[PDB]
Order: structure tokens, then sequence, then C-alpha cells
DNA sequence: CCTCGTAAAACTGTCAAC
DNA sequence: GTTGACAGTTTTACGAGG
């Protein structure tokens, strides 16, 4: 498995702009954002998966 | 304490500000010549990042 | 991709402590 | 002042299963 290598505070800024716009990603933007952030097309596809769970975590109560 | 330990682990940090994280293979080598546990190196690096880097 | 759950790196948050 | 340490919570990254 790939070792834990968290992301720059500027990369998490690129995301959460998009996530806040749409909770889901287009294969277009799945590319467009990846190049600017130099993230893998795979990884960015995982970030939303996790980030989605987070919003259900905020559910509260 | 100890001292030189700190002086070792400060050298590695200031060497890479870019990527201030070790590979578990590197940490092993740090633990290998420190006298410190792997846990201690992890813990210290965890501190050192919030202890030092943030203003930088 | 997609919850959902499960590892394991790395973050708070605080603390007596020497 | 800040150093080392820790339970508890957050972030990364896969794999089952539908």
């Amino acid at each position: 498995r790939k070792k834990r290598i968290p992301y720059s505070k500027g990369q998490l800024r690129e995301l959460e702009r998009e996530y806040a716009a749409n909770k889901f990603i287009t294969k277009d933007k799945r590319r467009k954002i990846s190049a600017a952030t130099s993230l893998s097309e795979r990884q960015i596809t995982i970030w939303f998966q996790n980030r989605r769970v987070k919003e259900k975590k905020v559910l509260a109560k | 304490a100890p001292k030189v330990a700190t002086n070792i682990m400060r050298a590695w940090l200031f060497q890479h500000l870019t990527h201030p994280y070790p590979s578990e293979e590197q940490k092993k080598q740090l633990a290998q010549d420190t006298g410190l546990t792997i846990l201690q190196v992890n813990n210290w690096f965890i501190n050192a990042r919030r202890r030092i880097v943030q203003p930088m």
C-alpha cells in the first residue's frame, strides 16, 4: 500500500472549491484539476469519496 | 535530552523543508543511530512540524 | 464511482514534568 | 518557556460487495 503523504494546504484549497460547487466530479474536471495540482487522476477520485463521508459525519446532533 | 539526537534530526528537517516527512525506511535509519525508538522519531517529527515549520 | 468498512500514516489538544 | 508524550480525532489509500 502507498504510504501516507498528506496534501499541501493549497491543493486542499483547489478541492473544496469544486466539492462545494458539486459533490461529484466529471471525468473532464477529474483531469483538468489533476494537472494543476499534479495529483493522480486516481487520487483525486478518492478524495471526494472520503470528503463525501465527512459531510455525513457532520450530520448532527 | 539527549542532545546530539536533536542536532541530527534538526539537520534532516532543515535539509528538506520542501518535503518535511521521512520514509519509514529513513526513520528506521534514524532510530538505528539515535538511541531513540521509532515511535520517538515519529512523535518528534510530528511535534517538530507544528513546533517549527508553521511560521516558515 | 459508490457507500461502507478497514489498514496506517500524520494531526489536534492538552499536560504534568524534569 | 518548550520539550517529549499521549488518547482521541482527523486525513490518505485500498479492497470487499452490490
